[PDB]
């Protein structure tokens, strides 16, 4: 009863967002988008419970369409704290039905990198085990796959020192062999 | 307020010694809803007795038929049963074969009903069914929460999807109202017990367009109406009444937007749709078999119709052409198969007093009348 | 505040039955269950209306039933539990506010059942301090905490500086790697990392703990292993800051 766009979408700081969402229903569905945040459970970002109404909260919004079936999301300038999965839903028996979701849509909204640094560091362990880290790269940059299977390496994190206004990129990686160097890692 | 059943007993067919037949009980006028209904064979209950689902009229009394499958014979007894609050025993009434036992703008409405039954603090009941008009095209399973549909055309031109939809939402509603109900009746043990009655849908007028209403009547009186976006508060039932539109007009927005978009919009396309898919039913004809029986007071001469649909027909007695005034016309009265029953009565002198004949004249009949000569 | 789901997690054996339980906000008349799988939208389970079980989905296992006996607090039940019934069991509640009222969420009950309660372990953790080069090249210090070994993947990762948590300059893995990709039974491993001013890296007063909280067995659980039991535990790691 609820289809949405499949993601995952990635976007840059600022760049408008759409999430598409198409319904179908006989009678008197109330519409809705629901957001989880990572680490948290899911809440109603917003809604609305007939054709023509529109939902809004935060920037982000929403109009019910009867005559296209949709609740299409969208937010015109997207910030770092909208990284999280939305999900499309309706509430049938005329707003007093269940929810149902839609299969959700992950948005990744990276940071402008305001100068970047990109650089890899060898750190050493607290306790001659160490790990490798790359920062400071812009967010363009692809942090690529490991050929290794004694190698990891992490997807990109985005770490924000907010009394600072500074964010930056890494990724780590880390091996159990005698031969691994930082300098070849990434 | 309390209202005492009337009783009427009549057969399906006219009785024949020794030959299958059904024996009909119709059981109107009464309130509340809570009633016992036998058929007895000589003054013992027959199991296995069959009923209409409970419905109401317009004036929210509450009317069932009975029936059951019978052979008479010249010794056998019949009779119904019915006990009632109104009722300090059980009243019974005896078949007789001789004579049995007991608007404006043109318009066809489709509704469902709702009755709602508060015994005490643990035990309340919802019940309801879906007509178009006096005919029944719709159940409702209490068990399952699920709607019946009688005929191969309740449908109407709905989808499954739809139905299922407004399925759940009657499931929840029923649930809902009944609790909230109660909840508020828990307050004062002594209101019980009570009754609720909803009848809500929409009519089609000749001239005019569909219009929806949803009406509403506590102990057998009018309570309250839905009109255009405001409940309104029946001017017989004063403070109650007010207490009760006041707290639908300003706690239950999202239940009145829910009733108007039901009874303005969908209604309006289930009925044209109903009609449409149930136009060979409805619109068929069903020829009566008509009979003659007396018995003494001066002898009473009974004329009957039986079997006849639609309702409309015209049955009179005749003294060669000259219509006999002082005939008694009975009520037109339910069979299970939704067709009609009708005696007429005539009171006369002397014997067999020359040529009386009944007239029987009836859609069904091509332009021949029925005509029996006593 | 919110609904509250119990318990948070729950690691089983393939066959055995659990119970998790919801308590709804009060006075919420409609309770509703849901199942959501990593990557995926909710999936309905079941509604209750007071006390009345008024919809259950007709995909719903015969294994699972649901009661909420006095129209407050609801249990979930699943009998011999399989591998496909693990996933996040949400609870939601709503009031009768009227059309397109809001669902208020649980957190959930995760499951993970599991063929052999022997494949379960707890994480390594360890601290690497930061680098020379980015202290003298940027004046940040970046540590950066490493949990590995541990299976199922239910951890949770925060830091602490001088015995308080901190969520300012940290960034956790959304989630964790497979050490085995291969294996479907594959332990797990998790990077975090907590990047300070140089200056207060380079002040010895300074203490950084790394903690990782794993959800395991419980004390009902049956173990026979040599090594310890791994039951739900937290295990850290650490680093004091250094003149220089
Ligand atoms: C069922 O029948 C009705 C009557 O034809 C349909 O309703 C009408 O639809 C036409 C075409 O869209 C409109 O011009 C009329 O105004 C409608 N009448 C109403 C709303 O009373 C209806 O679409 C059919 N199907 C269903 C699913 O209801
Ligand atoms: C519908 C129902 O439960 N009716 C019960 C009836 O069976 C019982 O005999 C009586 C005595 O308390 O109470 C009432
Ligand atoms: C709220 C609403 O829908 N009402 C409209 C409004 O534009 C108009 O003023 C009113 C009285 O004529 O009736 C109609
Ligand atoms: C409430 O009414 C039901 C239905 O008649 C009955 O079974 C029950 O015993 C009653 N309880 C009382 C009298 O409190
Ligand atoms: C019906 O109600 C609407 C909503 O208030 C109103 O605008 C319209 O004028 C009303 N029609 C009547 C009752 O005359
Ligand atoms: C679906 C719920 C409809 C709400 C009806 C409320 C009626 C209770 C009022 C009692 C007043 C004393
Ligand atoms: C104790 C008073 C009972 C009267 C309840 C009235 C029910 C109104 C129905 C509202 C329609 C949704
Ligand atoms: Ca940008």
């Amino acid at each position: 009863s609820v289809t949405q766009m499949e993601g995952p979408v990635t976007l840059s700081e600022e760049a408008f967002l759409t999430i598409n969402c198409t319904y179908t229903a006989t009678g008197y569905p109330s519409l809705f988008w629901y957001v989880q945040y990572p680490g948290e459970g899911l809440q109603l970002l917003l809604k609305a419970t007939k054709a023509d109404d529109k939902g809004s909260n935060k920037g982000f919004e929403a109009t019910y369409r009867k005559e296209t079936t949709s609740f299409h999301l969208e937010k015109g300038s997207v910030q770092v704290s909208d990284s999280a999965v939305y999900f499309c839903a309706l509430s049938d028996q005329y707003g007093w039905g269940k929810l149902q979701f839609g299969a959700g849509t992950q948005v990744v909204v990276t940071p402008d990198i305001q100068n970047p640094d990109p650089a890899v560091y060898q750190l050493r362990d607290s306790k001659d085990k160490s790990v490798c880290l790359f920062t400071d790269f812009d967010s363009q940059t692809n942090v690529s796959q490991s050929k290794d299977s004694d190698v990891y390496i992490t997807d990109k994190c985005v770490l924000d020192m907010r009394s600072m206004d500074f964010k930056s990129n890494s990724a780590v990686a880390w091996s159990n062999k005698s031969d691994f160097a930082c300098a070849n890692a990434f | 307020i309390q209202r005492t059943p009337k009783i009427q007993v009549y057969s399906r067919h006219p009785a024949e010694n020794g030959k299958s037949n059904f024996l009909n009980c119709y059981v109107s006028g009464f309130h509340p809803s809570d009633i016992e209904v036998d058929l007895l064979k000589n003054g013992e209950r027959i199991e296995k007795v069959e009923h209409s689902d409970l419905s109401f009229s317009k004036d929210w009394s509450f009317y069932l038929l009975y029936y059951t499958e019978f052979t008479p014979t010249e010794k056998d007894e019949y009779a119904c049963r019915v006990n009632h609050v109104t009722l300090s025993q059980p009243k019974i009434v005896k078949w007789d074969r001789d004579i049995g036992g007991g608007g404006g703008s043109e318009h066809v409405s489709f509704h469902v009903i709702q009755i709602f039954s508060f015994v005490n603090q643990s035990w309340a009941r919802g019940q309801g069914s879906g007509w178009l008009d006096e005919l029944q095209t719709h159940g409702w399973d209490s068990e399952s929460g699920t709607i019946i549909f009688l005929h191969n055309w309740s449908k109407g031109n709905f989808s499954n999807e739809e139905l299922s939809d407004l399925e759940l939402l009657f499931r929840f509603y029923l649930f809902g109202l009944t609790r909230e109900i109660q909840d508020h009746a828990s307050q004062d043990y002594s209101k019980y017990p009570f009754e609720v009655q909803v009848k809500a849908g929409c009519e089609l007028h000749s001239g005019k367009s569909p219009e929806g209403f949803f009406q509403v009547a506590f102990n057998g009186l009018d309570l309250l109406s839905f009109q255009n976006t405001t409940w309104v508060p029946s001017p017989g039932c004063g403070s109650l009444a007010q207490s009760v539109c006041h707290l639908l007009n300003h706690q239950y927005e999202g239940v009145t937007e829910t009733v108007y978009n039901l009874i303005r919009s969908t209604c309006p396309r289930f009925l044209l749709g109903l009609l449409d898919a149930g136009k060979m039913y409805v619109h068929r004809q069903v020829r009566p078999e008509a009979w003659l029986s007396s018995r003494p007071s001066q002898l009473l001469l009974v004329c009957h119709a039986s079997g006849f649909y639609p309702k409309p027909v015209w049955v009179t007695w005749m003294r060669n052409e000259q219509e006999q005034l002082g005939t008694k016309h009975g009520d037109i009265l339910p069979n299970a198969d939704g067709t009609w029953y009708l005696q007429v009565i005539l009171e006369v002198a002397s014997e067999e007093p020359a040529g009386l004949s009944c007239r029987v004249r009836h859609s069904s009949l091509g332009g021949q009348d029925i005509i029996l000569y006593w | 505040t919110g609904v509250s789901q119990n318990p948070r997690h729950k690691i089983t054996k393939r066959g055995q039955n659990v119970t998790f339980r919801c308590d709804p906000i009060s006075e919420h008349n409609r309770l509703y269950w849901y199942r959501q799988t990593l990557g995926q939208g909710p999936e309905f389970l079941t509604y209750f209306q007071n006390e009345a079980q008024l919809e259950k989905s007709r995909l719903l296992s015969d294994r699972f039933s649901a009661e909420r006996p006095k129209g407050s607090f609801s249990t979930l039940e699943i009998q011999r539990t399989e591998q496909g019934d693990s996933a996040m069991y949400l609870c939601a509640s709503s009031p009768r506010t009227g059309r397109g009222a809001e669902a208020f969420f649980g957190q959930g009950t995760r499951l993970t059942v599991v063929e052999d309660l022997n494949k379960v372990f707890p994480p390594e953790v360890a601290v690497f301090e930061p680098s020379e080069a980015e202290i003298s090249h940027t004046q940040k210090a970046t540590l950066v905490c490493l949990a590995t070994g541990f299976y199922p993947d239910h951890v949770e990762l925060s830091w602490w500086v001088n015995g308080k948590e901190v969520h300012s300059g940290v960034c956790t893995d959304p989630q964790p790697l497979k050490e085995q990709p291969a294996l479907n039974d594959s332990r797990y491993a998790l990077s975090s990392r907590l990047r300070v001013s140089a200056t207060f890296w380079q002040d010895p007063r300074n203490h950084f703990r790394c903690q990782v909280q794993f959800y395991g067995l419980s004390e009902n659980d049956e173990w026979t292993q040599d090594r310890a039991k791994p039951v739900t535990q937290i295990v850290s790691a650490e680093a004091w800051g250094r003149a220089d």
